[PDB]
């Protein structure tokens, strides 16, 4: 009856696999290097498996097992690629990008860093983001396409209101996007 | 020297697109024709694709140790080994939904890469430089197969390429 | 016969004096703090007199008189703030900012750095820049309203041609736009 | 403590603003009313304004050797200097093409930054702390005279408040 949930790799270079909540349930791997017990069942918090940098190789296909005292309960197959989500931008800032003094309208830009854990200046990983923004009393957010960019501009805010921002990343062509960054409020001077 | 970054741009431009092809086709291809156990069994099953005889790092610090010569090196003969295989493909491309997927579309992609990667390595002058390329072998499963190896070995190109240009140009990936 | 062409401060800390090519033409300045003769003839090459930081404050102002072995032939009143034209900006660069690999256009951002002898960092200065670009055979240039970041992208370019982008800064509300960097060719890989 | 950076971004926006409008009303009317002759009269004799009782700094090492609260205080006089005075600029101010040029606007403008320099100071807690605002005097020289003064004490509150925000907000210049 229990399941898993998702696996995921932040950059590339780890991974955890996670499943829901008889006797202990247990967790197999294989890959082309057949089946061994999870390696760490703490690391990546309850209910779930962590493999550090020594078990964990790209193109190579690994499939998982989680069991129980009465047989095999689910299966999975992936690839390390397919899993990549990467950690949210942090370091959230913004400046004013217009020189007026007196509109009724702002534009801004927006700046952010790549997470820490992801090796984009040696090659490893290549990352694209994506912003979206909205007025804090509204409940959608407005989503902008994806650059490649840590920084850009956001245009005809209204300085009478109050906005705020959020950041995701991904891997360039494979994997999903990851969370969200924390969110960045922005006030503008008004007079 | 003349500065290399034109170079770079445009033959990471062509392995991307090669990368992106090779997944979204793999993706889609497992997607309509794969049920969930044949997938299963397929994988558990031990993907060694033609191009095994090449010997290609796939962490992080064994790729990094690599000379720059080395990895040109690599991915000049995995591209090379596609350039035949890549007619058996033809069906799979022709009926997929993907903008650009067809074996002319694909074949004229890596001859275009290969001349390029030949050029970076006359810019830039052990058994990889004696070895050749890989040679393939003689439906549903012999595509996605095909497909598997084929995604894989653009994966390796695209990371490879991407490596040597961070470490050759100027301010390329962190200016 | 011989006379002023113009005087500029490059930081606001500094500033030089120039004249057009009888007896050798001395200057002669007076400052609320009389007459007194240039103090550096050379520093700011021929025909010059340049004024260091000694003899340089904002807010009040200064008069300066060309005199020949006949007399005055020229004269000039000023303040530090009306004659602001700042040094360009320094290490152009740009990258692509869309995230596509089949367009027949780009977008681009383009970055620099503020002129090394400003004081931005602890606000004596506060600039703006205005960017300008074109194709490579155009014999006109686009111009950019002016911005307070030292960022900002150029969009919609075509890939098939070869484009050129120069920026110049100026004091925020004061003096005048100084001379352009250096040019940034902006050559798109294209497939 | 609440973070400084919205009341700092408030207050520069009024303070730049009243110094681009006693900048740009000082240039059109020198260009429009005073010949260059009756100019250099004027700029070579010793513009001492009735605001020279308060001391203010002119070079960039003695600015900044001032602390954050010497040059809040000096900025605070300065602008109360002009509270009463500026009232004697509304003929120059009414038949001005300055957008916003009014005495009513700008005594509005002086106003609104008083308040909020005094909120800045109880918020960072000498002769400076024990003088007061300077006092003015009792026609198109009178004119010239008083917008020459006002455009110097604006361009000195203007400079002084943009260094206390640059040393008391986190990356407020060069972030």
């Amino acid at each position: 009856e229990p399941k898993f949930t998702k696996c995921r790799s932040p950059e590339r270079e780890t991974f955890s696999c996670h499943w829901t909540d008889e006797g202990p349930i247990q967790l197999f791997y294989t890959r082309r290097n057949e089946w061994k017990e999870c390696p760490d069942y703490v690391s990546a918090g309850e209910n779930s498996c962590y493999f550090n940098s020594s078990f964990t190789s790209i193109a190579i296909p690994y499939c998982i097992k989680l069991t129980s005292n009465g047989g095999t309960v689910d299966e999975k197959c992936f690839s390390v690629d397919e899993i990549v989500q990467p950690d949210p931008p942090i370091a959230l800032n913004w400046t004013l990008l217009n020189v007026s003094l007196t509109g009724i309208h702002a534009d801004i830009q927006v700046r952010w860093e790549a997470p820490r854990n992801a090796d984009i200046q040696k090659g490893w990983m290549v990352l694209e983001y994506e912003l979206q923004y909205k007025e804090v009393n509204e409940t959608k957010w407005k989503m902008m396409d994806p650059i490649l960019t840590t920084s850009v501009p956001v245009y005809s805010l209204k300085v009478d209101k109050e906005y705020e921002v959020r950041v995701r990343s991904k891997q360039r062509n494979s994997g999903n996007y990851g969370e969200f960054s924390e969110v960045l409020y922005v006030t503008l001077p008004q007079m | 020297t003349i500065p290399l970054s034109r170079l770079f741009d445009n033959a990471m431009l062509r392995a991307h697109r090669l990368h992106q092809l090779a997944f979204d086709t793999y993706q889609e291809f497992e997607e309509a024709y794969i049920p969930k156990e044949q997938k299963y069994s397929f994988l558990q099953n031990p993907s060694l694709c033609f191009s095994e005889s090449i010997p290609t790092p796939s962490n992080r610090e064994e790729t990094q140790q690599k000379s720059n010569l080395e990895l040109l090196r690599i991915s000049l003969l995995l591209i090379q080994s596609w350039l035949e295989p890549v007619q058996f493909l033809r069906s799979v491309f022709a009926n997929s939904l993907v903008y650009g997927a067809s074996d002319s579309n694909v074949y004229d992609l890596l001859k275009d890469l290969e001349e390029r990667i030949q050029t970076l390595m006359g810019r830039l002058t052990g058994q990889i430089f004696k070895q050749t390329y890989s040679k393939f072998d003689t439906a549903l499963l012999k595509n996605y197969g095909l497909l598997y190896c084929f995604r894989r070995d653009m994966t390796y190109v695209a990371t490879y390429l991407r490596i040597v240009q961070c470490r050759s140009v100027e301010g390329s990936c962190g200016f």
